[PDB]
């Protein structure tokens, strides 16, 4: 098999400036009929693959004239000369020159924008859920920016671990941010046994960490 | 143009077997072949394999040569795939691609189509259950959980409101149930004023639940 290896696999650009990405393969990707089947996908969100590049270099007919491609037999590059926000997404190589073909691992683009620290929000189970025997705590981290961000549970000043699971937003195409929940699922028996739930938020926007907190 | 269209989306329990298709448009189906690529959950392409609709020649990656078989039929322009044995990281978007006639040329892969979504688990279809994420600016939302397969909707106010809400993507849970929340954020001054509810469809199970968000 030939490997494909991307670099980097994230990739944040300002608003309107060019961006590079590199794509490496583990044989020369030359075809007996004298081609090199390099090709550039890209996975906008929520949306099947499209090819934007061919060939190392061919646009595909539908394609801005911002994407270009040039390589050697092993070493790869697509140019997006001016960053769209509507260029938002996961871009793959493939090699299309011995079967099984094989992608790169996937380069995620993303708007660069200026840090945005979260507004930090916790709820406490609905009286509804807490009868049905469960319980779920969420902390919400709104309109952030970067990505990377650290959510810690603390039941009565304990930290938690291994109770609790994460998820982020897409990016959103107009503020540039991201927004994260992270949930605590309890028994209706271990939630009601505390009393102070708070989520401990930490990021590059805020100079201390922030804590979000109520009382049963 | 040229389009590719794929059947809807399947639910099985794991070991069954399952046929997906993708009908071409647009162009000789049978000058062409159709290559098949899937996406697991948080994870890249990865190829599947490959059919001549012009010689009926196959190829596939050797992982799936055992429970994979791929034919067409020229008198409709549509390629199908077969999986046998489904395991639960089965679990994929499918796409079809259009792809070369024969090996005098490498990959084209040059149309795609939409996809086709495959979940393969051992839980049930069932509508999730619905709880309030109860609220100068506030936050609210509905915390959706307990459901399978993905995916569901959600909507605030019948579509009215747009502005501000985020809707998580779906995690599995151990339970091997997915659960997400959707949250918007108001002014603390439409709190006690105007009225939030929350939407959910889930169209795998036929459900549909409308929640009332208070403060």
């Amino acid at each position: 098999d030939i490997v494909m290896t991307q670099s980097p696999l994230s990739l944040p650009v300002t608003l309107g400036q060019p961006a590079s990405i590199s794509c490496r393969s583990s044989r020369g990707l030359l075809y007996i009929d004298g081609n090199t089947y390099l090709n550039w996908f890209q996975q906008r969100p929520g949306q099947s693959p499209r090819r934007l590049i061919h060939n190392v270099s061919n646009r595909d007919s539908g394609v801005p004239d911002r994407f270009s491609g040039s390589g050697s037999r092993t070493d790869f590059t697509l140019k997006i000369s001016r960053v769209e926000a509507e260029d938002v997404g996961v871009y793959y190589c493939m090699q299309g020159t011995y079967w099984p073909f094989t992608f790169g691992q996937g380069t995620k683009v993303e708007i660069k924008r200026t840090v945005a620290a979260p507004s930090v929000f916790i709820f406490p189970p609905s009286d509804e859920q807490l009868k049905s025997g469960t319980a779920s705590v969420v902390c919400l981290l709104n309109n952030f920016y970067p990505r990377e961000a650290k959510v810690q549970w603390k039941v009565d000043n304990a930290l938690q671990s291994g109770n609790s699971q994460e998820s982020v937003t897409e990016q959103d195409s107009k503020d540039s941010t991201y927004s994260l929940s992270s949930t605590l699922t309890l028994s209706k028996a271990d939630y009601e046994k505390h009393k102070v739930y708070a989520c401990e938020v930490t990021h590059q926007g805020l100079s201390s960490p922030v804590t979000k907190s109520f009382n049963r | 143009e040229v389009q590719l269209v794929q059947s809807g989306p399947e639910v099985k329990k794991p070991g069954a077997s399952i046929k997906v298709s993708c009908r071409a448009s647009g162009y000789t189906f049978s000058n062409y072949g159709i290559t098949w690529v899937r996406q697991a959950p948080g994870q890249g392409l990865e190829w599947m394999g490959w059919i001549s609709a012009y010689n009926g020649h196959t190829n596939s990656a050797q992982k799936f040569q055992g429970r994979v078989t791929m034919t067409t039929d020229t008198s409709t322009s549509t390629a199908y795939m077969e999986v046998r044995s489904l395991r639960s990281d089965d679990t994929a978007v499918y796409y079809c691609a259009r792809d070369r006639r024969d090996l005098l040329t490498g990959s084209l892969g040059d149309y795609w189509g939409q996809g086709t979504l495959v979940t393969v688990s051992s839980a049930s279809t069932k509508g999730p259950s619905v709880f309030p994420l109860a609220p100068g600016t506030a936050a609210l939302g509905c915390l959706v959980k307990d459901y399978f397969p993905e995916p569901v909707t959600v909507s605030w106010n019948s579509g009215a409101l747009t502005s501000g809400v985020h809707t998580f993507p779906a995690v599995l849970q151990s339970s091997g149930l997915y659960s997400l929340s959707s949250v918007v954020t108001v002014p603390s001054s439409s709190l006690g004023t105007q009225t939030y509810i929350c939407n959910v469809n889930h169209k795998p199970s036929n459900t549909k639940v409308d929640k009332r968000v208070e403060p």
